[PDB]
This record gives C-alpha cells, structure tokens and sequence, in this order.
RNA sequence: UCAAAGCCGGUCUCAGUUCGGAUCGGGGUCUGCAACUCGACCCCGUGAAGUCGGAGUCGCUAGUAAUCGCAGAUCAGCAACGCU
C-alpha cells in the first residue's frame, strides 16, 4: 500500500494515499487528493465522476503533484467482441497467448446488437502502447467498436 | 482531566510547525509523530498526520473537535471481526 | 347531536395558573366532570377547570468542540 | 414523557418524586425544594398548583429537562464526536468508550449474549 | 430460443394459413427486411438459426431486430400412441407468418454483406422470402 | 350572541386579514373551517376489540361525540386483520363544536404535549387542509390522568375551504396554530 | 483527638423501588514532560441487567464461618474489588 503508491506528497513523508476505485488516477494526469473521513487520502482525478460531491467537501482536501514513476497502475479495460459459434470466441485465448490480463469489466450477452458482446478486459495502461495491443485483439474482421473503458 | 491551571498541553515540535503555517498562511500537511497534544483553536484547516505506529492517518481538524486530543483521530488498533 | 348517543357539554372556564389567562369554552368536562369549582362570568355561571401551561404561558414560538467553551475555559 | 411538571409523577415524597425527570436527581431535588419553600417531606398528593407554577418556571429557568437535555446528549454524541473519532467509533460499535475490558465483560453496551 | 413467459391457452388450435399479411408488412425498424412470400408456421429454431446465420455472417456493427414471436403453441402427441385419449402436449412454438409479413431487419452500412446475411437466414428458413429496403 | 371564541375572532379579523394577504376578488373566495376529523385508527384492536371502547371514551371525552366505529374496508393477513372488524374511531365536528374543540387544542392541550418544538407548516395536503397527528391522550385535560392506562394517540386534520397550502397555513397560524418556521 | 458495622431517632413501605449501581453525556481535580489509545478521584445528570441464580460446585468445626471497616508493600499516579 505504502510501498509504491503515494510518494509525491509535498508536505512531509509517510503516507496513507489508497486510489479510489473512480476514475483509475494512476496515469500522470491532473489530480488530487480528499483526506478520507476514516481510511486515509482517496485520491482521485479532475475528470471523475464523483468529483462534484467531494469539492461539496471542500475544506477536506490537500495539493498533490504525483509524479512517482517507479510505481504500479490500477489498469483499464476495452470493448472487444466474440462470436461464440466455434471460431473467434477462442480468438480471444489466441490473442491472450501474446499477452496477459486481469480481468476487469466481463459480460456475456448474444440476445443483443449484432454479436455475442464479450466486452474484454485488459492489462494495459500506457499512454503510447495502446493501437498495439489494440490490434493484436483485432481478429474476428468486425472491429467496429475499439475504444477504452473509463 | 488535565487540569486548566497547568493549560493545555501541545507538542512544541507541532507549535513551532503550525505558528509559522499560520503566520505564513500555508496550510502543507504537518509530519507530527506525536498524537497526545491537545488540539486548540489555532489550527482547524491544517492536516496532520499523527499515528506511526504503523500507518500515516491524516486527519483534517475542524471546529468540531477542538480541545480533544489528536490521537482519538488515529485508531491504533484495527478489528473487523472474527 | 341525538340526545343519549353524546356526551354532556356545558360552557366551562379555562383557567391559566402561570398567566391567569380566562377563556371560556364548552367541554365534556362538565356537571359530569369539571373541577367542582363554579364561578360567574358573564351573564351566567360556569365551572372551571384548571391548567398548568396555555398559549399565553408556554414558551413556543407565539411567546417565548465549541471553541467558545474551551476558550473559556482554556481562557 | 408527557410533562415535565407532571402534577402527579409519582405519589410519594418531592425529593424523590422530582428524580423522575431525565435531568432531575436526588440533590438537584434538594437544592430546587431549598431555592423554593416547598418542604420535601410531602408527598405529591399534598401538592397545590402555585407550587407546580413555582417549580415549573425555576426549572425552565434554571436548567434542563426532559425533551431538550435528551436532545442535548444525543446530539452532544453524534456531532461533538463526529463521523469518526475514537469515542465515536466505540458509540457506533456499540462498545464502552472510556476504556474498559472489551475481552470478558463489556455487556451492558454489548448487549445480553451472542454466543457461537 | 424464443419462448413465451405464459400463455393463457396452453393448447391451441392451429393459426389459420390463409390470407395476406395486413400488418408488419414493412420495415418500420430497419434498413434492410425479410419479407415472406409463403404461408409457414415459424419456429423458434428457425429463428434463432437466422438470427444467429446473419450474426456471424456479419459481427459487431450494426443492428438486427426480430419483428415476430413465436407465441403460438403446436402440440405433439407421444409416439407409438394410438389417436385420441386427449390432445397432445405443446412442443413447438410458432408464429404464423402470411405472405408480406418481415419477419427479420437489420441497419448494417454495406448493402452486399447485409443482404447476404439475409440470403444466410433466408436458406435457415422453410419459405420463400425476399429483401426488402425501408426507402421502397 | 353567544359564538365561539375562535368563531368570533375568525369572522371579525381573521376574514380581512387573509382578504389583505390574498386579496380576493370575492368574498365567498375567504378560506373558512370546514371540518376537524379526529381519527383514533387503532389496529391493535384486531386481535382484541376491547381497545376501541376506550379509544370511544376517550375522543368522546375530548371532542363532545360518540365517535363513528369504522369497520374495516379490507381483510389483511399481516396486520391481523378481517373485514368488518373495528379498527379506528372518528369523530367528524363541525360548527360550534369545532370551534370550541379547536379553541381548546390550541390554548390547552398542544402546549400541554411534552417537549412541544411546534408543528410543521409542511403538513398540508395540497388543498389547503392540515393534518398532524398525536401519541397520547392526556394531553387533553378533559380525561382524567389516573384513568389512563393505555396511551392512544390520534390523527387531527383541519379541512377547509383554501385551495392551496398557503392560504390554509395563513388561516391556521391566524387561527393561531404553533407553526413552527420550516 | 483513626474507625466501620453497631446504638438511638427520623424517613422510605416491598416497587425493578429513595434497591442496584453499571453504562453514557457534561463539568472538574490530582499525579506526571504527558492521562486519546490508557489512570484514579470528585460533582451534576443518566439509571442497564439483576427479584437470590440450571446441571453442578466451593470454603468452613470457634473467636471459626459470615459480615464490618482499618493499615501496609509495590507505587509519581493509580485500573487494589487483588495480595499480605
């Protein structure tokens, strides 16, 4: 936890910052942090979600600059289909034989648009080596939909 | 419990830290290893950060809880359950 | 309401104890059930019945941390 | 629970019949019936009303009571504590907050038993 | 396969093939339609053997939507039974599709591959059918 | 004569002062008391009907009527409850005995009410006409205290002839009802 | 100038009580650099369970058991209702 996660605080060392499940802050992106009511400092990011109701809390709050690069990410999954007749539902362990991946954001559903909706998860969270393996995942011909997952 | 006479009883090492982020109007985070130290009406925004027993616990002083002493804001124990 | 089904009313007296305040009122406390304590008011004369706390008399809205205390106390 | 000059709390005698209010005990009674002139050897029956009016508007005047000193510690509780401090971590687990044995007797905040 | 919830009438006669389709006779849904141009009972299979030819005929990307259900039950008597001693059990499920009735639709961009998708579930089907467009 | 006081005081300052707050362009427009229903829907009655003769002595003893013993519209298996079965006493009043019933809420038996922190204004249907509701009985001073052996409260609303919740929160706090601010 | 139970008188009049005192809210004192975790004591308020305790079980033969208070060690302080 305080191992590597949380070593940008300017005030003074020793940290209890834990990343909200939010928005995924890890990535270098404008950020802060809310001192946690009972747990720590929540830190998230300016494009969360929850944002709005947190600045509402807008004396519980700290600068944070987090720029701690020899640290871990929180990950980011993406939409990508299968097709479940025999081919190309098995696509999706030919193409995690090129990579590995936890998995975050999983559906199965086929009475739905045109395809068996596998909306697949990913272990990927760099900012310029994302086409890569989003082509690597791009065999079954129909890839229309290729955006991330927030 | 500690008698008014003998006043309130803050750290030094957490005065001299916080004075001057008054008198300097900055509000950084305050690295105080020692809980036990009153808290008084002089710091209500600032944060510090007292519990090294083994975690960092920031906690936000508010009007609410002047006079308590910090460390009843840093659990040093932990229970879940069984 | 007919005449057996309901209770008996009479024009009894509020009497107010904190205001001395004196209304004038029918109730089912009566020749039944009033404080046996008559008096006149008006052209007539009623029984009273007696109160401890009225509009007049109660104090609701028609008539009615902390750094201070440990600033007091911390001077 | 229904007045705080009850005009007969209890049958019995006034230093103790007026400890049957939230903020009331046996010296409070005391020193109320001294600050008046109400003898405390006399029983609730043997009560007029200017005494009721008398004790009434002392001890609105005075102190707290029932309604308002309830309200008075609940909210001291839940706000002066807060969400989280020590105190209120241990009201809202429902334990003894002022130091004491957690491990074998803590029953009258733990409640009666929840053996496994 | 589709198949109703509940059905007030468990055993039913059979729909009468006879007539033209008064209504679903366009698209109103879509781009491109299966029109009918038979009289046929269709099944459940049936339709989801279509429904799923034209989704791996063509994958992600576009729509497909099923303007029928098979709603209407079609017993089945045991085997090695003699007739009579009561109406048989349901079965199979069906919608009765009249001529002129679209029975599937679908909005994919590329003409030739949705109609061949339809052309795919029009061989899964037991009639006579045809491609209709939602312009004419 | 001999009117209410309430009664008096409405039709001669009660009427002008709502006039000048809504300024009404007829005078059969003024809001005016209707009814007060006092319902005393006690459903602890089910399993025992011996309740609802004292919730019956009691509204008698407050508002000056035999209350109207309501049968049950509806049998449900979780409230305990058959058709037909006495479940609630109401009383309807109108005219004098409504003024005077009111008269007394007001002056005695609402300041009479431990920890009285007011009314809220927020309790209107949406016509005009309040309803709020109580826990108890002795409130009333009309009941003898020491024959009270089991609490039972009650439901008092004040249906009038407003329109809307403002003009009949303008004649319940003229009529002198503890609307607190909120 | 050490008690307490005791003795005299008064009151309570069998009630969850003027029993019981826990727990909890507030306000304090003392110790000590320092009483949040984690002290004792005081005051005001609160006033829980408990109506003499299932199976079973313990100590005791006389200044004993039962009860009453007192002192000491350790110790700044006390969590001592313990121990001697």
């Amino acid at each position: 936890s305080n191992d590597d996660t949380g070593v940008a605080v300017p005030g003074a060392p020793g940290v209890l910052t834990k990343l909200a499940k939010c928005c995924t802050p890890v990535p270098g992106d404008t950020i802060m942090g809310f001192v946690t009511r009972g747990g720590g400092v929540s830190v998230h990011r300016t494009d969360c979600t929850n944002a709005e109701s947190l600045q509402q809390q807008s004396e519980r709050i700290i600068e944070v600059n987090w720029a701690p690069s020899p640290s871990s990410v929180f990950l980011v999954a993406i939409q990508v289909e299968a097709l479940d007749r025999h081919r190309l539902l098995s696509d999706v362990t030919r193409v995690l034989a090129d990579e590995k991946v936890n998995i975050l954001s999983a559906s199965v559903t086929t009475s739905n648009d045109r395809v068996a909706i596998s909306r697949f998860t990913f272990e990927m969270g760099d900012p310029k080596h994302l086409g890569h393996l989003l082509s690597v995942v791009r065999n079954v011909e129909g890839v229309y939909d290729v955006y991330r997952v927030t | 419990p500690r008698s008014l006479k003998k006043g309130p009883f803050v750290d030094d090492h957490l005065l001299k830290k916080v004075d001057v982020q008054n008198e300097k109007n900055t509000k950084q985070v305050i690295k105080t290893w020692s809980r036990r130290s009153t808290i008084i009406p002089d710091f209500i925004g600032h944060t510090f950060a007292v519990h090294d027993g083994r975690k960092h616990v920031p906690v936000f002083v508010t009007e609410a809880m002047v006079g308590h002493k910090l460390g009843e804001f840093a659990p040093t124990r932990t229970f879940k359950g069984h | 309401m007919k005449p057996g089904i309901h209770p008996d009313y009479h024009p009894v007296v509020f009497q107010d104890a904190a205001t001395g305040a004196q209304f004038l009122t029918r109730s089912t406390a009566t020749s039944t059930r009033t404080i046996e304590w008559p008096t006149p008011s008006g052209p007539k004369t009623y029984p009273l019945i007696v109160v401890d706390v009225t509009s007049d008399s109660h104090p609701f809205w028609t008539g009615s941390g902390q750094v201070e205390k440990f600033r007091r106390r911390y001077g | 629970a229904r007045l705080v000059g009850v005009d007969l709390p209890r049958d019995k005698r006034m230093e103790i019949a007026l400890t049957y209010i939230y903020g009331i005990g046996r010296t409070r009674s005391n020193e109320i019936l001294a600050a008046t002139g109400i003898d405390k050897n006399m029983r609730t029956k043997d009560l007029t009303d200017d005494q009721v009016t008398v004790l009434r508007d002392y001890i609105e005047g005075n102190l707290k009571v029932e309604g308002d000193l309830r309200r008075e510690v609940q909210a001291d509780i839940r706000r002066k504590i807060e969400i989280g401090c020590y105190q209120g971590l241990r009201h809202r687990r429902g334990l003894p907050v002022r130091g004491q044995r957690t491990k074998t007797n803590a029953r009258t905040r733990k409640g009666p038993k929840r053996t496994i | 396969m589709l198949i109703p919830r509940k059905v007030k009438h468990r055993k039913q006669h059979h729909p009468e093939q006879r007539g033209i389709a008064s209504g679903g006779t366009s698209v109103s849904f879509g781009d491109y339609g299966i029109q009918a141009l038979e009289h046929a009972y269709i099944t459940n299979r049936q339709i989801e053997s279509a429904r799923i030819a034209i989704n791996r005929h063509i994958k992600r990307g576009g729509k497909v939507w099923i303007n029928i259900f098979p709603d209407r039950p079609l017993t089945k008597k045991p085997a090695e039974t003699r007739m009579g001693s009561g109406k048989g059990s349901p079965e199979w499920w069906v919608a009765n599709v009249k001529p002129g009735r679209v029975l599937f639709e679908l909005s994919y961009p590329d003409e030739k591959t949705a109609r061949d998708a339809l052309t795919r579930a029009i061989h899964k089907l037991p009639i006579k059918a045809r491609i209709v467009t939602r312009e004419e | 004569k001999a009117l209410p006081r309430l009664k008096q005081r409405y039709r001669e300052e009660i009427r002008e002062a709502l006039q000048q707050e809504f300024n009404y362009a007829n005078v059969m427009q003024i809001p005016g008391v209707v009814k007060v229903v006092v319902n005393m829907g006690v459903g602890d009655a089910a399993r025992d009907a011996k309740l609802i003769n004292g919730a019956i002595n009691d509204l008698a003893l407050i508002t000056g009527q035999k209350p109207e013993v309501r049968r049950a519209r509806k049998s449900i298996a979780q409230f305990k409850l058959r058709e037909g079965m006495p479940i609630g006493a109401r009383v309807t009043l109108r005219g004098d005995r409504m003024w005077e019933f009111l008269d007394r809420l007001i002056s005695i038996a609402l300041p009479r009410i431990r920890d009285f922190r007011g009314l809220s204004p927020k309790q209107f249907d949406g016509t005009g006409n309040y309803t709020f509701g109580l826990n108890e009985q002795s409130m009333f001073h009309e009941i003898d205290v020491d024959s009270i052996d089991r609490p039972r409260g009650m439901d008092i609303t004040v249906v009038t002839t407003a329109t809307n919740d403002a003009e009949g929160r303008a004649l319940l706090r003229a009529l002198g009802f503890p609307f607190k601010e909120n």
